[PDB]
């Protein structure tokens, strides 16, 4: 082919791995990557730049941002703004991008059979109107202040301002309606311009598009190369920094910042140079690996033996082509607070230790083994998020090892180690301390967040005493991991396998469902357990303990369980409204062992009481810290406790905490395993009597050391939801006392959870998806965050639509009923034929299989909560909707303005539509709940 | 114990349809 | 394909001053570390000088602090002799770094290959004379050969029928008279069934052909 | 720092093993052959460099062992172990050449007059084209002070020594006598004696 440059040897993938891939480089310089999978439902692809925001102009912040966000909005040979995202909508998929400092990645997904038909318009992007403009400026400007209040983000900016400030790193890289917007008109420039003659930078020789498909490479070939070739060709030079942002005056500062939530943190920085053309080596991976690490004899033992820290990390954090960062940054107590001198104090005599010490090749190699095992056995990703990843890190590496380079270490070299360890240094130390303590005591304030801070010299007298650090008993060197798997055998799969889960034990102790992996024939193993007791949830005082007690135990066993983490093998344990809930996912080789270890700290637990108080007072910062949350969460939060039968809300659990003490918890630990039931989900490379043997060892040891005894049927008490009377509208109104943004949440409630109503739901759902975001956020702009969507629980269901938005609940409520009525008649002016087309989109999206284990055993799972026990949902519900015809008009003429069943509550949070009926406003939720009654529960298959 | 994948504030995803 | 070529070497008067080039070829002596090792007539190998262009960084040996000068321009190696004894005769050869970025500032020392090298210059430092090479043929399951006799310096190559002859080819290591000058012979075993040898000087530009016959 | 041995004598697939002996705690292999420049090896004490025969093997017990196992008439050359150290040093030691040995041989005696070019400015050459070893004896007749003698490296594929003699003569004295090669050698029952006259 004359338009292909070059095509790559062969791509370096996992043997595990049966896509097939073709590497290869275009003329105009695009660096192309196809991925063949006849097998997969969904097509994706995703075109990365490797220019970013890093490169805005001085006088226009967030112009590569606003870019983005403007190329979604037609083109010229599509000229319509949302016929993209109508199109995907319409074709079962979706497109989104990111802009990094140095990257501006977008991706998308389809049905595997109109690959083509998106992929034309989104060459198209890459091949400006004043009205579209004007009004996506409103959505930056809700973008950025929805990232105001938070936290991350304010350090972030406040660490890009505190640098150099003739550097481009100290760039605004969102943008807002100033910059955008008020200070271009306010200095005569033309916006719209601005965005074509930026459109100078979009160069085919910084691009790099990955496409997966089920067409064969040469189709794939032939179509990259017929759409992308076309793609002009200006020889961009990539942009580099060699200058490093932080100078001498900006080394060795410390920096006393004020939060918005009540945290307390610690943060060190080391600026060193960039180590990415490393990546044969990762040095910043190998001194995180030893820094960050959590074991025994590492620096967080220590500084949680001392009572200090919780929680610890440390690592490279990347920078630009030119610079890079080295980071560790713990979260602090209160004494730790006052101490952060001494905590330094002992990170620079760890330093001081490794650099004693020495490389450890033997640490290399098994970070490289390790390594090499997680990459082969890896699950098999999502296409958009992997199409979109490997395009992002093309323009890093060559065509052969784009797939396996972030992973596989190859050559082991100590001068790059010993060189980073010289760069820890005291003279090239940043220290920033994060806590409420310094209210009040900051003179600055950042220009972009209005972050208050103060900016101090770290004493000579402190950098020395860093400089003659000796060295610590407590620091040593970790030791072999024993949780290394070495059985990677996948079991045969039994005569008597089933494709979906089987019911192979129903005792009144525990029951237990089991199926063998029959699709992926991966050695890996999820291992889920639910808890029923009903102390985990009879009042806050009870719930509080028992968060508390997980949180403790879960304290307790992180060092120990680090390595096993660290090993592939990981695990959650979250506290339930029903009881317990601990999943163990990963390698089967060593995962009883590492189980049975937990449910002897689940029977065996030793209450340390320092540990208590600790983290019963970060338990309080957090109850006290969900006031901060945002406007939305908040509207989800608040319609959750109003149509549960029964939940306790964070003012009563935190009024409770206070009277929680370690004599009660005591006491309440073998009281909740005095009772209880299991039910269990055992999902993996393991055999049926392998799964029984699981089962049987926690039974026995949990009767063993807890006399744990059954419990009664009787007393499996279901909460029911609050049932809506007909034409009944409710609204719950609250004020947010840190965001300067309004939330809303309207939910409308249906009859039940029945497979007519559920695609009756779904169906109507996916008709006014893109309507809605088009309508709510494209057009009116009353938002950054618009959705809509169905709502299911306690086996009931309904519809909801969130906005988050500056402009009042109640007028985002009538443009809601508006945009109803518009959805009325775009339906019934609808042809058969677009009706057909959502039915063929949400069929395509409902069997869509799952890519790796854990979310089939998360599906399973799913089914196994609700008691519904529906594994074959899929086909007969897909089954049923192709079966319906345009039964959605009288649907909506029944349950969703006049409808004689129209259950309406609607969430207010505080910073031509039709008339609407006077809302009964909540005073009280528990009066709300008694005068309302309940609805029934989904009965058992 | 390590930095990860976008741990920091940059990732921007264009709009927000694909979470709960 | 990466290699490396040596250039500069020759004969110089006690005291004098040479300057050695190392023009790199395949990869960029930015992101590489290049090392010079000479080898004296009958001795073993010696290392003379390394650089680290991306650090900065110089290496000299105990042997010749003042005299001797390593650089490099960005894509060539320099390596400087400002006064040469008469000691300081050896073939010098340049090489690189099997690994990129390597770390010249180091407590601990780590042994990396040198996996590309040049054929390297000879220096020689004499006060004697340099002179044009002497042929003279040698006439006879037949032996014949060339002889050179009269010539300075060292080296020369010696190549048959313009290096097509390769088989039975032995060339003998130069030896010094007692006059101040270097000689060789070359034979070469044919069977009884026309042998031309080629000799080129090259510190004295000179080419010689001649023929051999027997009788 | 330090090289064992000096040299060392071995037959064809036999194996041999030098031990070089140094900071630093590896060490560096490198194969030199006569004339050319030097070839890397070994790299890092175990493994070893790519395109190398997997009869060569870098080993460490303080001191350094190169091992070949089979021994190859091909790799005939001068060994040297390299040692990197701080401050950016790096240094050699004194080599070790290897001697192969192969069976007994014949040298193919030849002798030379001189050209007549020469006379007009003398040098008879006497040759020895295959032998092993290399200790042979080569005398003039009347006997000799002005003798010259060189001999070649060990061939690539035969393994074979061959020797050099230059009897260097003025014009005079060459036409002072008439009858001009004794050769003892190991693989010789009676020592050959090759001879011309005017
Ligand atoms: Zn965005």
């Amino acid at each position: 082919n004359p338009a292909i440059k070059r095509i790559g040897n062969h791509i370096t993938k996992s043997p595990e791995d049966k896509r097939e891939y073709r590497g290869l480089e275009l003329a105009n310089g695009i660096k192309v990557l196809l991925i063949s999978d006849p097998t997969t439902d969904k097509s994706s692809a995703a075109l990365d730049v490797h220019i970013g925001s890093l490169s805005d102009p001085p006088n226009i912040a967030g112009l590569s941002h606003f870019l983005q966000h403007m190329l979604f909005l037609g083109t010229k040979k599509y000229p319509k703004e949302n016929e993209y995202s109508q199109f995907l909508s319409e074709h079962a998929g979706s497109s989104n991008a990111f802009t990094s400092g140095e990257h501006t990645n977008y991706y998308f997904d389809v049905s595997h059979e109109h690959l083509e038909g998106a992929l034309d318009r989104f060459a198209q992007f890459f091949l400006f109107d004043e009205s579209a403009k004007d009004r996506e400026v409103n959505a930056v400007d809700s973008e950025h202040e929805k990232n105001v209040m938070n936290d991350a983000w304010r350090l972030f900016q406040l660490e890009k301002a505190t640098g150099n400030p003739k550097h481009p790193f100290s760039k605004f890289g969102t943008g807002n309606k100033y910059t955008l917007e008020t200070r271009p008109n306010q200095e005569g420039i033309d916006v719209r311009q601005e965005l074509l003659k930026f459109h100078a930078y979009y160069s085919s020789n910084l691009m790099a598009v990955v496409v997966l498909g089920r067409e064969s490479l040469d189709d794939l070939t032939n179509l990259v190369v017929k759409l992308f070739s076309e793609v002009e060709n200006k020889n961009v030079p990539l942009p580099e920094f060699p200058e490093h942002p932080f100078q001498e005056e900006h080394l060795k500062q410390l920096y006393k910042i004020v939060p918005i939530k009540d945290i307390r943190n610690l943060y060190v920085t080391f600026p060193i140079p960039d180590l990415q053309k490393y990546y044969k080596s990762n040095p910043g991976h190998y001194l995180g690996h030893l820094i960050g690490h959590e074991g025994p004899g590492s620096l967080l033992s220590e500084l949680k033996s001392k009572g200090w820290v919780n929680t610890l990390v440390g690592g490279q954090k990347e920078g630009a082509r030119g610079f890079m960062f080295f980071i560790i940054n713990v979260d602090l107590t209160e004494e730790g607070l006052l101490h952060v001198e001494d905590i330094i104090l002992h990170m620079f005599q760890y330093i001081q230790k490794l650099r004693a010490e020495g490389p450890q090749e033997w640490v290399f190699q098994e970070l490289k083994d390790l390594n090499a095992v997680a990459f082969r056995f890896k699950d098999k990703e999502r296409p958009r998020g992997y199409t979109s990843k490997i395009a992002g890190i093309l323009h890093y590496y060559p065509l052969e090892e784009v797939l396996t380079a972030e992973y596989l270490l190859e050559e082991f070299r100590p001068d790059l180690i010993e060189m980073v360890l010289d760069k820890l240094r005291p003279e090239n130390v940043r220290v920033a301390i994060v806590s409420k303590s310094f209210e009040g005591k900051t003179d600055r304030t950042e220009e972009w967040y209005g972050t208050q801070y103060k900016q101090e010299a770290i004493p000579d007298e402190v950098i020395k005493k860093w400089q003659n650090a000796d060295l610590n008993g407590k620091f040593k060197l970790p030791t072999k991991n024993e949780f290394i798997p070495t059985n990677f055998e996948i079991l045969p799969l039994e005569k008597e396998a089933t494709p979906y889960p089987a019911l192979i034990k129903d005792t009144a102790m525990s029951k237990l469902w089991f199926k063998q992996d029959d699709k992926f024939f991966l050695p890996k193993a999820n291992l889920n357990f639910e808890f029923f007791s009903p102390f985990a949830y009879v009042d806050p005082l009870h719930s509080n303990m028992a968060y508390l007690y997980l949180e403790l135990l879960k304290d307790s066993l992180n060092e120990y369980a680090y390595a096993a983490e660290l090993a592939g093998l990981s695990y959650d344990l979250q506290n339930t409204i029903y009881g317990m809930y601990l999943s163990v996912k990963g390698y089967n080789d060593k995962q009883p062992i590492l189980l049975k270890k937990i449910i002897e700290k689940m029977a065996t637990f030793e209450i340390d009481e320092k540990r208590f108080e600790i983290i019963k007072e970060a338990y309080m910062r957090s109850l006290n810290n969900f006031r901060a949350e945002q406007p939305h969460q908040h509207a989800m939060y608040y319609l959750r406790l109003l149509m549960t039968e029964v939940a306790w809300t964070k003012d009563e659990l935190k009024e409770a905490l206070d009277d929680v003490t370690l004599p009660r918890l005591k006491a309440f630990i073998p009281q909740l395993l005095s009772r209880l039931h299991i039910e269990a989900l055992l999902h993996g490379n393991i055999t049926k009597q392998a799964a029984l043997g699981i089962m049987q060892m926690v039974e026995d040891t949990l009767i063993e050391h807890a006399h744990t005894k059954p419990l009664l049927p009787s007393q499996l008490v279901r909460y029911r939801e609050v049932q809506l009377p007909d034409r009944g509208w409710f609204v719950y109104q609250q004020r947010n006392e840190v965001h300067n943004n309004s939330g809303i949440e309207i939910y409308y409630q249906t009859d039940m959870q029945s497979t007519s109503e559920n695609m009756f739901l779904e169906l109507f759902a996916q008709i006014i998806s893109e309507p809605a975001f088009n309508t709510l956020r494209t057009k009116e702009q009353l938002g950054y965050i618009v959705f809509s969507g169905p709502r299911r629980a306690n086996g009931i269901q309904g519809l909801r639509f969130i906005i988050q938005s500056e402009k009042p609940p109640h007028y985002l409520e009538s443009r809601v009923e508006a945009f109803l009525i518009t959805m009325e008649k775009s339906i019934e002016d609808m042809t058969e034929e677009a009706f057909q087309k959502h039915i063929q989109a949400l069929a395509i999206r409902r069997l869509d299989k799952p890519k790796k284990l854990s979310a089939e055993s998360a599906k399973y799972w799913g089914e196994i909560i609700s008691q519904q026990y529906n594994f074959d949902r899929d086909n007969t519900e897909v089954a049923y909707l192709k079966t319906l015809t345009k039964d959605i008009i009288k649907f909506y003429k029944e349950m969703l303005v006049d409808a004689p069943r129209r259950h309406k509550v609607s969430v207010h949070v505080l910073a031509q539509a039709p008339a609407l009926p006077q809302p009964e406003v909540i005073q009280n939720m528990t009066e709300f709940k008694r005068g309302l009654p309940l609805f029934p529960l989904v009965k058992p298959h | 114990g390590i930095v990860e994948q976008c741990c920091t504030s940059i990732c921007s995803l264009y709009q927000l349809e694909n979470y709960c | 394909e990466v290699q490396l070529v040596e250039s500069g070497g020759g004969l110089v008067q006690p005291g004098g001053s040479l300057r050695l080039s190392c023009a790199a070829s395949g990869f960029n002596v930015s992101s590489y570390s290049i090392h010079w090792v000479r080898q004296a007539p009958g001795k073993g190998l010696e290392w003379v000088a390394s650089i680290s262009s991306y650090y900065g960084s110089t290496s000299y040996a105990d042997s010749v602090k003042g005299r001797f000068t390593i650089s490099a321009d960005t894509n060539t190696a320099y390596l400087q002799m400002n006064s040469l004894r008469a000691e300081d005769t050896a073939v010098y050869y340049c090489a690189r770094d099997r690994v990129m970025y390597y770390w010249s500032f180091s407590k601990y020392g780590y042994p990396y290959g040198m996996d590309y090298w040049g054929q390297g210059t000879l220096v020689t430092v004499s006060s004697a004379s340099t002179k044009g090479p002497s042929v003279f043929p040698l006439a006879p399951t037949a032996a014949l050969g060339c002889l050179v006799k009269d010539y300075f310096p060292e080296p020369v190559t010696v190549s048959w029928n313009s290096g097509a002859l390769t088989s039975g080819v032995h060339t003998f290591p130069a030896v010094l008279q007692s006059s101040g000058l270097y000689s060789l012979s070359s034979v070469v075993t044919v069977p009884s069934s026309t042998y031309i040898c080629n000799v080129n000087h090259k510190p004295s530009n000179t080419k010689v052909d001649k023929k051999v016959e027997p009788k | 720092m330090t090289q064992s041995p000096s040299s060392l004598s071995a037959s064809v697939g036999d194996r041999v093993t030098i031990t070089c002996r140094a900071v630093s705690s590896a060490v560096a292999w490198y194969q030199q052959k006569p004339g050319k420049a030097p070839k890397l090896l070994i790299y890092s004490t175990s493994s070893l460099y790519s395109g190398v025969p997997s009869r060569f093997s870098g080993s460490r017990s303080t001191d350094f062992t190169l091992t070949i196992s089979s021994l190859q008439p091909e790799d005939f050359a001068t060994y040297y172990c390299q040692q990197s150290s701080p401050s950016f040093l790096i240094t050699f030691g004194q080599g070790t050449k290897v001697e192969i040995k192969r069976t007994v041989a014949a040298p193919s005696v030849f002798i030379f007059p001189p050209s007549d070019s020469q006379l007009k400015s003398a040098s008879v050459v006497c040759l020895l084209n295959n032998f092993y070893p290399r200790e042979a004896k080569v005398q003039w007749k009347a006997l000799s002070g002005n003798s010259q003698e060189s001999v070649t490296e060990q061939d690539s594929k035969d393994s074979t020594y061959s020797l050099s003699s230059t009897l260097t003569l003025s014009k005079a004295d060459y036409e002072k006598h008439k009858v001009y090669c004794e050769v003892t050698h190991q693989g010789l029952s009676s020592p050959v004696t090759k001879s011309f006259n005017r």
